């Protein structure tokens, strides 16, 4: 997964002789193309060049062209990070994620979580895996990739997780809670749902939808008290806290629905009458890797289908861009 | 009014509400 | 004059003498003056109540129908007089203190009880 | 007649200084936060809309953060949520980001709406880009998020009319005269509103 890209279309070779165009039609005010970003982004063989590429991409995210950043844009700079560091400065224009904005929702978002482990990356592999969490994505594979690595740092760090860090942990389980294949795809759920269940009482419900994709409806612990039956129509974390909320600023909800810390008595009673079917009918890091050979065919397809969608792209742009030069 | 309806201004003006009755009367010597 | 965005309105004017109120609807411009010029003139109102008490109203109602037939707008004090005649209903805000009054005589029902 | 040399030269160069110097969104929709002002402005919003502001978050920096800036993403209003259960939102096709803005938001765009699972063609521009009133719909639950399912008698004196006038011109005719309300249409007062017929001051 390397050098299907790298026979790249070759050009010029130099940055002193498009680094004083960008900024000069920066200063003129004028707008910039979408071909003369890309043509410094090749031209990456050093970390002084990165940083060349932080004071580019910032600028051409404030340009008046806030789309045209094309995906291929994206990744012909995946190539050079991972080429160079992978480590911090490639990361570093996904946290900030609006002065650059890259958003490569693709098998590009992958390429970058392989290649953490191949360090084993137990640090820098945290961060990515909340930052797809927060974007659209997830219907690819890689719904097992992430969930083989929520429960490598469920494993390793163990505390309350944060006031909003435990917020961070279910909701990177929900989004690849799409697996019909396994029951402990629909057993990644119940997770989830329950430590986001276990701010509805202490920290609000505004908690669950501040800027992550999670909707307003109150119930959460009955999102999982439903499915599980679903479950036993085909979990030790729900145990604490479905008591631990029954041991010991603006409102929004109606008068007449009830604020639900009073239905903890029918918090309990409705999960303890029912787990007992899992018993009358029929730990986790390991069925993790059962799906990393069962699943994950390498959908390299798709992606070597995109680069004969490039290869559409990126030569009847310069055809428009020879126009313009010689109509003058 | 159905009485949802009338919880749902209720939801609104929390720091700004009076109290109230139901119905006017019929008639007034 | 030239006045920009101008629309017709059914306003109600002053011309009595001070503490004798009298007044008369007519049809004008939107941002000419309460006491001002008019398009056109119709009915009085008298706000008075005369000899044996009768407050007085004139309405012409066969150009009001060429006038809000051609569209119109209205003030709402003649708004409410429609619907106290019933050229038009009656009202919200006239129903409405109506009830307060209403309901503010619902609350001399308990004033009345509490001393005798 | 005197022409007006001056008051003519002068016209042009108000229109290319509301041309060229005009601030854009990004100098007059901040909000300050802490007494609740604006810049450039100075008028404080009203005390009615105070939390939405201070303790919501807006459209385009709820959608400063989407590949190709929601290209055909669902968004909701805060009041739609707490007035109508039934699905009402919009949809989108273009959008025109303001660059001169940190922290990207208050930009243009324009989609489809669907005002109570009532939708409609001829993409129009959103209403109330700038306001904090907006919440956004995840593609988990989307599909069933979007699930949906006379005529009036005369005021009493222009009743008196139209009988007296059948009474003149010859028919008895004692059927009540019904006007109608089913081409009067009931558009409410949360509808919003196309863009462009409001100007940007």
């Amino acid at each position: 997964d390397s050098h299907k890209w790298e026979a790249r279309e070759k050009e010029h070779y130099c940055l002193a002789d498009l680094a004083s165009l960008m900024d000069k039609t920066f200063e003129r005010k004028l707008p910039v193309s979408s071909l003369t970003i890309s043509r410094l982004i090749d031209n990456i063989s050093s970390r002084e060049e990165i940083d060349h590429a932080e004071y580019y991409l910032y600028k051409f995210r404030h340009s008046p062209n806030c789309w045209y950043l094309r995906n291929w844009t994206i990744h012909t700079w995946i190539r050079q990070c991972l080429k160079y560091d992978a480590q911090d400065k490639a990361l570093y224009t996904l946290v900030n994620k609006v002065q650059y904005g890259i958003f490569p929702d693709n098998f590009t978002f992958n390429l970058l979580m392989d290649s953490f482990i191949k360090k084993e990356n137990y640090k820098d592999a945290l961060s990515v895996v909340f930052e797809v969490m927060m974007q659209e994505a997830f219907e690819v594979p890689s719904t097992q990739l992430l969930s083989l690595y929520v429960l490598f740092h469920c494993l390793a760090k163990k505390t309350d997780f944060s006031w909003e860090e435990e917020r961070n942990f279910g909701a990177s389980l929900l989004l690849p809670g799409l697996k019909q294949k396994n029951s402990v795809g629909f057993s990644s759920q119940l997770y989830g749902y329950a430590l986001l269940g276990k701010v509805e009482l202490q920290q609000g419900l505004r908690a669950v939808y501040h800027n992550m994709p999670l909707i307003w409806k109150p119930g959460y612990l009955d999102r999982a008290l439903q499915v599980m039956e679903k479950v036993a129509a085909s979990e030790a974390l729900d145990v604490l806290g479905a008591v631990l909320k029954a041991l010991t600023k603006l409102v929004e909800q109606l008068d007449i629905e009830e604020t639900e810390q009073s239905k903890l008595p029918q918090y309990l009673e409705r999960f303890k009458a029912l787990h007992s079917k899992l018993q009358a009918l029929g730990l986790t890091t390991q069925l993790v890797k059962e799906k990393l050979s069962t699943c994950e065919a390498e959908d390299i397809a798709t992606y070597e289908q995109n680069l004969q969608q490039w290869h559409l792209d990126l030569v009847q742009l310069i055809q428009r861009e020879q126009q313009q030069r010689e109509q003058a | 009014p159905p009485e949802r309806e009338l919880s749902r201004l209720r939801r609104l003006y929390q720091g700004h509400l009076q109290e109230e009755s139901g119905p006017p009367p019929e008639s007034m010597p | 004059k030239a006045y920009r965005g101008g629309h017709l309105t059914i306003r109600l004017a002053l011309g009595g003498c001070t503490n004798r109120p009298f007044y008369r609807i007519v049809a004008a411009h939107n941002k000419c003056p309460r006491d001002g010029r008019f398009v056109e003139q119709l009915g009085s109102y008298d706000p008075l109540p005369n000899s044996h008490g009768e407050k007085l109203v004139a309405l012409n109602l066969d150009r009001i129908r060429h006038w809000i037939g051609c569209g119109a707008h209205l003030s709402k004090p003649m708004e409410k007089l429609l619907g106290l005649a019933g050229f038009f209903p009656l009202h919200p805000m006239m129903i409405t203190n109506a009830e307060r009054l209403r309901r503010k005589r619902a609350r001399e029902v308990l004033l009345a009880s509490q001393k005798t | 007649v005197r022409p007006r040399l001056i008051a003519e030269l002068a016209r042009r160069v108000r229109a290319l200084r509301e041309q060229l110097n005009r601030p854009r969104d990004s100098q007059l929709y901040a909000v300050d936060y802490e007494t609740l002002t604006r810049p450039f402005s100075g008028r404080r919003l009203p005390v009615r809309a105070w939390a939405d502001v201070r303790r919501e978050s807006r459209l385009l920096q709820l959608l400063g953060r989407l590949p190709l800036f929601g290209l055909g993403r669902l968004v909701t209003r805060k009041s739609w949520l707490w007035q109508h259960d039934e699905p009402c939102y919009w949809r989108l096709t273009r959008v025109r980001p303001d660059y001169t803005a940190q922290n990207l938001d208050h930009g243009k765009a324009w989609g489809i709406l669907t005002f109570k699972g009532k939708t409609e063609s001829e993409a129009r521009e959103i209403e109330h880009v700038m306001y904090h009133d907006w919440r956004l719909v995840p593609k988990h639950e989307e599909e069933a998020f979007t699930a949906f399912t006379a005529s009036v008698p005369y005021p009493p004196l222009l009743r008196a009319m139209i009988i007296a006038e059948r009474q003149k011109n010859g028919d008895t005719s004692t059927e009540e005269p019904m006007l109608n309300v089913q081409r009067i249409r009931m558009e409410p007062w949360d509808y919003p509103a196309k863009q462009e017929d409001k100007g940007r001051a």
